[PDB]
RNA sequence: UGGGAGAGGUA
């Protein structure tokens, strides 16, 4: 009845809420899935502000 | 290019396949630099005053036999009277 | 321990065999035995069934 | 208990893959902290990220992103996703039909 | 009863000096039969990592103790365990308690027939140490004085 | 110095592939040797970077085989300890 | 133990962190000298 | 009443049989595999408590029950004291907690009032012994009176 | 004792 937590040192993204079509985060951020997987596999540079 | 790869390994192998091999003299001059470097980081830390009197009231708590004679000095009745 | 066989010579043993694991039979199954074959290590040394 | 670690019959363990995945997990991140801590290069560093990220989305659905970790046996294991979804998961194994 | 406390440690250390003299081996062994059987179980090649008496007066102390401990085994075995090898009183207490059979215990199995435990163990071989030092003292003073 | 030897690591911990652990731990804990190489390096013996680098890179792999491998850790002094003695034995 | 509903949400980390009883900061599990 | 050494091989007995019966109720802590292997790798100091050959104790029990079912609070006492293993001061004090007031006509003026623990104590040990005095003769006599089954024979 | 794979069989 008792968890735990690990305290991750980057902040990683959820893969249910990233890849369970329709992705969610796609859909939110109005981004195409391939981009999004392109940030998030270190190759490419986003920009925010 | 930056396709759908989906191996991480295979990401390295491309990211790291940017840098060139090292030759026979370049890592020595590399390690000239580095040396350089730390030459660098102890002249600009030598003329500090603090740092001086830091290290000779360390000097006395090796002096006065309660800490060790290894956790302080590495090398170069000799750094007693050096220091003296 | 030597200090545990000089105290040994002294007093003696234990018991030290409490918990029994026995091979027993099954529920349900019967009938009569018709081999035993007992395998054993080298160095261990055998007993008179052996 | 719910990932519990249950012995074999000749003294060797046979855990569950969940403890597997939650080693991967922690051993990632605790090497991401060191190399955050060393002033590692931008290459490793950013490939230690990229490795939590990837030991991160396997303990959550194994077979989803790309290429499943399989375990020793040349299986892939069993995620939290695979444990509750499927034809032997939670649901249709335990919650509906119950010995 | 028991002892005072510069006698306590007056025998104590005479005992040791003592101890540390048969520890060596040197003790005829025709003189008594039952440190015979004590230091069979014992390596010839022992170490000395305590001060040793000469001979005779380490003759006159043999011959004092099995001339008033003649007529029990179990407590003269606690003393050469204590003092000839060397042997901690826990160590002793904790091979006592590991080893004795189940006896009728007072106020706390109130009757019940079980094994003893730890604390009653080393309660009775401090009491079997005491009796025997009380029981070698006077003893001891009539062979000296 | 670091980036232009990580050719060196793969080149290690090719060979340490099936021993209970995946090959990208293996070349991670690789290049944290090859760190712990690069800064306690001394160019005055004469030899290049490749006969200092590889026994740090084969130390980090190793303790890294040693330890997050298995379920049940044994330590690296009993484990050789154990293999000492099935080894005469 | 008597609920009427039961409801389904995302998880904040301060969600989380009050779920939980201790950081778990190491990959060993269990010893091999004794079994604690 | 009894001698002091058959109060020891009947007390040996039904402490035997006592552990028996304790070796079978509902309720128990429950114990983890990995307690289980702390216990198997570095035990406790002291063990566990000796049972019977299951054929001592049905025997014991239906002596038990040939004696005892007559009598529901002496029967309680003695599965309490023999079973779990509680002493005689605790059944005494646990007795002072439900007991109930009844009419004594003893000491004083026949007042009413809530047994003390020194009573309580007193008729725990009176029940004690002549419930061991009722047991001791029919036991002796069905230990007596049972075939020693011996081991098997060879016809050729 | 408990877990996971692979093969075979019955309705």
């Amino acid at each position: 009845e008792r968890m735990g937590h690990i305290e991750l040192a980057s902040p990683t993204a959820h893969i249910w809420f990233l890849k369970s079509l329709p992705s969610r985060i796609g859909l939110l951020l109005d981004m195409p899935l391939r981009d999004i997987e392109r940030v998030l596999y270190f190759e490419s540079y986003v920009v925010i502000e | 290019e930056i396709g759908r790869t989906t191996d991480p390994v295979r990401m390295y192998m491309r990211e790291m396949g940017t840098v060139e091999l090292l030759t026979r003299e370049g890592e020595i001059d590399i390690a000239k630099r580095i040396e350089d470097g730390i030459n660098q980081v102890q002249c600009s830390v030598a003329e500090y005053p603090e740092a001086i009197t830091y290290l000779l009231e360390q000097y006395d708590r090796v002096e006065a036999e309660e800490a060790r004679l290894s956790d302080l000095i590495t090398g170069f009745e000799l750094a007693r009277e050096k220091f003296a | 321990t030597p200090e545990e066989k000089l105290l040994r010579a002294i007093f003696g043993e234990k018991a030290s065999d409490v918990k029994d694991s026995s091979l027993r039979v099954p529920n349900g199954v019967s009938g009569t035995v018709i081999d035993v074959q007992v395998f054993t290590r080298d160095g261990v040394e055998k007993d008179k069934r052996a | 208990d719910l990932r519990p670690l249950v012995p074999l019959d000749g003294g060797r363990f046979a855990t569950s893959d969940l403890n597997d995945l939650y080693r991967r997990v922690i051993n990632r991140n605790n090497r991401l902290k060191r190399l955050l801590d060393l002033a590692a290069p931008d290459i490793i560093v950013r490939n230690e990220k990229r490795m939590l990220q990837e030991a991160v989305d396997a303990l959550l659905d194994n077979g989803r992103r790309g290429r499943a970790i399989t375990g020793s046996n040349k299986r892939p294991l069993k995620s939290l996703a695979d444990m509750i979804k499927g034809k032997q998961g939670r649901f249709r194994q335990n919650l509906l039909g119950k010995r | 009863l028991n002892l005072t406390k510069e006698q306590h440690e007056w025998l104590n250390g005479w005992l040791e000096l003592w101890g540390a003299w048969v520890y060596s081996g040197r003790l005829e062994k025709r003189m008594s039969s039952v440190i015979a059987k004590f230091m069979e179980s014992v390596e010839p090649g022992r170490v000395m990592t305590r001060p040793m008496c000469n001979d005779d007066d380490g003759m006159l102390i043999s011959q004092v103790v099995d001339s008033v401990m003649y007529i029990d085994k179990k407590a003269f075995g606690i003393l050469l365990s204590y003092y000839a090898h060397g042997s901690s009183k826990h160590a002793i207490a904790s091979y006592y308690h590991r080893v004795a059979r189940p006896r009728k215990m007072l106020c706390r199995g109130g009757g019940r027939i079980q094994k003893p435990s730890l604390a009653t163990c080393r309660r009775e071989v401090d009491e079997i140490l005491n009796a025997s030092l009380f029981m070698i003292y006077p003893v001891l003073d009539s062979a000296f004085k | 110095m670091v980036e232009a030897n990580l050719r060196l690591v793969i080149s290690i911990a090719k060979k340490y592939t099936n021993r209970g652990l995946q090959f990208l731990d293996l070349i991670q804990e690789g290049n944290i040797g090859l760190m712990k190489a690069v800064d306690k390096f001394e160019y005055r013996r004469g030899y290049k970077f490749s006969t200092y680098a590889t026994w740090w890179i084969r130390q980090a792999i190793t303790r890294s085989i040693a330890d997050q491998a298995r379920t049940i850790r044994i330590p690296v002094h009993m484990i050789e300890t154990i293999n000492k003695l099935n080894r005469i034995s | 133990e008597e609920f009427d509903a039961i409801k389904i949400a995302l998880a904040s980390p301060d969600m989380i962190r009050s779920w939980s009883f201790g950081e778990v900061k190491k990959p060993e599990t269990i010893n091999y000298r004794t079994f604690k």
